[PDB]
This record gives structure tokens, C-alpha cells and sequence, in this order.
């Protein structure tokens, strides 16, 4: 019943506006728009507990840094998405998030999810990806990355797919319930 | 045949909380509108709240200027001008320095409206 704030960010040109887009609309655009900052308050009770999805949409602009350091402090609960496959994504985040995040608030919990997975589908992508010399992350120093970062269970969802999505944020809510001593 | 325009997306923030979503509507009266805030919001006392503009001007809703309102802007909510007037009575006469400086600055800063002078 205790109702929680939460704050949603993620690496640049992820899929923020088509994920909000769909939230709001229960749609899927591939087009692109651009969105300044949004904020939706959903009622949704799992398990019998009533809380409060405050989103919040984060912009990745230099211009914007106070604005979004603003809230980083005193944060309940964050959901991260980042590509998966992304070894300057990786860098970025053990520069940037895990750091801040274990020394500000030892006990806030994190739900992270990863993205871009879809595309493997596409040869494009994977063409891209071939001309440079690059190799996908190896499974186990993804779990490593996992494992090293105190999460208690480290799942993914699929957007376009709309398969886990529910499932993770209700897994989230349970493990905000039972967190690790 | 344009959409309708009757629904509109806005963000009412507060002091150190997270804002709430709800539809607001300009062609009702103010006193609509609070009372459909605080039927929502399940809050008393609907004469103790008022409604502002969270952008550079840092005004209140008027009559004549609430055109300026746009979807997708912060706005955050702010106690009623009786109850700020009243404080910053109470508070001119108070025996603290500090208190007075911070009193004063906020009154000449927000002195820049015409009914509530």
C-alpha cells in the first residue's frame, strides 16, 4: 500500500520515447520525436499492495545536468535500460551509475533491465557492428556485471516482443518487499 | 474536423515529492477546478490551496494572463496567497534575523501581481 517514488533513465537513443509512447497509447512508432521530460502516475496493485508508478523521463543533454542530478539524491528506486551488447555502454555505466549509486544509498534498491536485443534479426546491425572488429559480450562477464553490481536477480523484458515487462516489474515490487539484510 | 482538445496532459509537482497526473480545464471556474484537486487528492481545506506557474515568471493563475499554460511544462504546487500573506505578517514582527531577510526578499520578489497586492 506504500505508494513509491521512482525515476526511469537509460543510456542515449535507446527507445525512451517509443517505451513512453507506448505506455500511454498501447502502440509501438518506430518514428523518432523528440521529448523534453515526461511523467506518468500509474495505479497498479500487485499482490495485493497499492503503489504508485511515478515515472520519470530523463533527458541525456549536457544542458540538463543540475536538472537531472537534481533527483539522483534520496532516489527510492531507478529503472535503467542499456543496450546489452554496447562495451561503451558498459563503460559508461561502471564510470558513471553503479560508483554514485553504491556510495550515495548502500540500501536502494535498482531494477535493471537490458535492451537492444531484438536486433538480431537484422543483418544490418550486425554488418555494423562486423566492419569495426567488435564481438558480443560473452555471457559470463555479462552475469558477472550482474552479479557485481548487488542485485539480488537480474532479469530482462522485451518491448517490442511485450513479453516480461509486467513480469519484471512485479518481480522488482517483490524484491523491494524481501531485499537482501 | 480537428481532435478534441478537451484533454490535456500536466504535472503538478510539490517540494521535495514527486508530481501527480490529472486533466485540467481552463473554461471551468478556479473554484471547479480546486474542487476537483481536492476531491482527487482527497484533500480538506480546498480555500487553503491555490495554483501557480512553476516557470521563470513565478506567478500565480490569473484571470487575464492563463493562456500562458502549455502541456508538457513544470508546474508545482505552492501554498494559497492568504495563508503566505498571513506568514509573512506573522513573520515581519518575528525574532529572528534570518527569517525577516528571507521574509522580505521572497515579498519583494513576489510583489509583481496586482490582485493579490
Amino acid at each position: 500500500m506504500q505508494s513509491i517514488k521512482c525515476v526511469v533513465v537509460g543510456d542515449g537513443a535507446v527507445g525512451k520515447t517509443c517505451l513512453l509512447i507506448c505506455y500511454t497509447t498501447n502502440a509501438f512508432p518506430k518514428e523518432y520525436i523528440p521529448t523534453v521530460f515526461d511523467n506518468y502516475s500509474a495505479q497498479s496493485a500487485v499482490d495485493g499492495r497499492t503503489v504508485n508508478l511515478n515515472l520519470w523521463d530523463t533527458a541525456g543533454l549536457e544542458e540538463y545536468d543540475r536538472l537531472r542530478t537534481l533527483s539522483y539524491p534520496q532516489t527510492n528506486v531507478f529503472v535503467i535500460c542499456f543496450s546489452i551488447a554496447s562495451p561503451p555502454s558498459y563503460e559508461n555505466v561502471r564510470h558513471k551509475w553503479h560508483p554514485e549509486v553504491c556510495h550515495h544509498c548502500p540500501d536502494v534498491p535498482i531494477l535493471l533491465v537490458g535492451t537492444k536485443k531484438d536486433l538480431r534479426a537484422q543483418p544490418d546491425t550486425l554488418r555494423r557492428l562486423k566492419e569495426q572488429g567488435q564481438a558480443p559480450i560473452t555471457p559470463q562477464q555479462g552475469q558477472a556485471l550482474a552479479k557485481q553490481i548487488h542485485a539480488v536477480r537480474y532479469l530482462e523484458c522485451s518491448a517490442l516482443q511485450q513479453d516480461g515487462v509486467k513480469e519484471v516489474f512485479a518481480e522488482a515490487v517483490r524484491a523491494v518487499l524481501n531485499p537482501t539484510p | 474536423m480537428p481532435p478534441p482538445a478537451d484533454i490535456v496532459k500536466v504535472a503538478i509537482e510539490w517540494p521535495g515529492a514527486y508530481p501527480k497526473l490529472m486533466e485540467i480545464d481552463q473554461k471551468k471556474p478556479l473554484s471547479a477546478i480546486i474542487k476537483e484537486v481536492c476531491d482527487g487528492w482527497s484533500l480538506a481545506n480546498h480555500e487553503y490551496f491555490a495554483l501557480q506557474h512553476a516557470d521563470s515568471s513565478n506567478f500565480y493563475i490569473t484571470e487575464k494572463n492563463r493562456n500562458e499554460i502549455k502541456n508538457g511544462t513544470i508546474l508545482r504546487l505552492t501554498t494559497s496567497p492568504a495563508q503566505n500573506a498571513q506568514q509573512l505578517h506573522e513573520r515581519i514582527q518575528s525574532s529572528s534575523m534570518d527569517a525577516k531577510l528571507e521574509a522580505l526578499k521572497d515579498l519583494a520578489s513576489l510583489s509583481r501581481d496586482v490582485t493579490f497586492a
